[PDB]
């Protein structure tokens, strides 16, 4: 059976046809998520440096010009100082849609200095109704670039795509992350109030609340916590 | 000539310019990570096989970046990635996670034209067929895109071997050539018959 055909007819997408125990990590994980912090911040006229400790994973999230059909371009997200907030063995996630991101999001994980291990591909399926210029094919999914540096999930998340004007990204992004154990510090650039989560430090310039606090950061990985894979 | 054409040889040596342009070009090639090394893949000679026209290239592992590099590099701005969702009889899915897909990078050359552009998505789902197999799906996709013209795969296979493509692999059975224009400048530069 051919679905590249079949959408050329009905307008169902390929992935509008897919079908379909450790049950414990997700609870091991949830002890030693830190609370919920959220700081606001107007991100470009905002010093990276000012955000400490150093951080284990990096989840970058930056509202593309293309989500809309503030942005920022990619001449602006790859002038973020995202090395010097890192950790020496750290990991990281940017979302690059499908456009430029896909290339010009590797240039800012070499640039940062990370080197790639994955890409996690967001397949958006439109069981439920049935175009760039420089576009060949009606795109429909998203990548989120998955990079290291130092030193059981798959890599494919599928959900009906979201009500226009909706960039909220699938919170399965962030099961993949966690299922991980990459450690506690966890920073979410450009999140919002909606994904303001247990286990990781949000950061964005529309967050209406904030209760960060540097010190009172890093006094949850104060020894004896500091090199907490955060599943134990 | 629409049916198929095959040229067993190796793709380092032939001269590809006897073959002409061609509208899409497709590359399964097998990277280091049969093996062609990192140059000789930059070294190959894309840039006369089209002038205007579009190129589709598979990639694995590390490939994601070079393919990129060897994409740009022989003058094609990557446009399109496609993403084909490996399943199996009953359309389920088969480093640091489990590999539920791979990837097919698309390129640009020139100032194309003529082409349905949007026709299909970019996303593949068909059964995962054999090892090592990419699915006929694809060229489903590419005829719609440009209909009826030449086009051009590298690396293939004997079965990729398909009506309107000329097949180069070193696994193909020997040389099936039907074009005029072609078979043409085949014995001229060639006369004797061996690459
Ligand atoms: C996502 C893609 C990267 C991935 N690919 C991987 C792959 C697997 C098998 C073959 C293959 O065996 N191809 C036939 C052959 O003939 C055999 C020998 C080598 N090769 C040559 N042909 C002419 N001259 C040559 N000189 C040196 C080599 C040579 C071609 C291949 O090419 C690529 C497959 C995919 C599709 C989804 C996964």
């Amino acid at each position: 059976n051919d679905y590249c055909q079949h959408f050329v007819d009905t307008g169902h997408r390929p992935q509008n046809f897919i079908r379909d125990l450790i049950r414990l990590k997700d609870e091991l994980i949830a002890k030693s998520n830190t609370p919920p912090m959220y700081l606001q911040a107007d991100i470009e006229a905002f010093d990276i440096r000012e955000l400490t400790p150093k951080f284990d994973v990096i989840l970058l999230e930056p509202p593309l010009e293309e989500y809309y059909r503030k942005c920022w371009t990619w001449d602006d997200i790859m002038k973020l100082e995202i090395d010097e907030i890192a950790a020496p063995r750290s990991f990281i996630f940017l979302w690059c849609g499908s456009g430029e991101g896909l290339d010009l999001g590797r240039v800012c994980l070499r640039k940062w200095g990370y080197r790639r291990c994955e890409d996690i591909c967001w397949i958006k399926t439109n069981k439920n109704n049935p175009l760039d210029p420089k576009a060949v094919f009606q795109r429909t999914k998203e990548h989120c670039l998955m990079g290291i540096k130092g030193t059981v999930d798959i890599d494919l998340i599928i959900t009906e795509e979201p009500e226009i004007g909706n960039i909220e990204k699938p919170v399965e992004i962030f099961h993949i992350i966690e299922h991980f154990c990459l450690g506690r510090r966890r920073l979410h650039l450009f999140g919002r109030d909606s994904t303001i989560r247990p286990g990781w430090l949000t950061v964005g310039p529309t967050l209406t609340n904030s209760n960060y606090n540097a010190e009172t950061y890093a006094s949850y990985f104060s020894a004896p916590n500091s090199y907490l894979t955060g599943c134990t | 000539l629409f049916p198929p054409q095959w040229i067993c040889c190796d793709i380092r040596y032939l001269d590809v310019s006897i073959l002409g342009k061609f509208a899409v070009v497709m590359a399964d090639p097998p990277w280091d990570i049969g093996t062609l090394t990192d140059d000789e893949m930059r070294r190959l000679n894309i840039p006369v096989l089209q002038d205007d026209g579009f190129l589709f290239l598979w990639v694995t592992g590390r490939a994601m970046e070079l393919g990129r590099e060897c994409l740009n590099l022989w003058g094609y701005e990557r446009v399109d990635e496609i993403i084909w969702v490996k399943t199996n009889q009953l359309q389920r899915i088969i480093h640091w996670l489990n590999h539920g897909k791979e990837h097919c990078l698309v390129g640009v050359k020139g100032n194309p034209q003529g082409f349905n552009q949007g026709l299909d998505c970019d996303v593949i789902v068909a059964e995962v067929r054999s090892t090592s197999h990419k699915p006929d799906e694809i060229y489903g996709m590419i005829e719609r895109l440009s209909p009826g013209t030449r086009k051009i795969e590298l690396f293939g296979r004997p079965h990729n071997v398909q009506p309107n493509w000329i097949t180069l692999g070193n696994q193909l059975d020997g040389i099936h050539l039907l074009d005029p224009d072609v078979v043409a400048r085949f014995k001229q530069r060639y006369p004797d018959g061996i690459i």
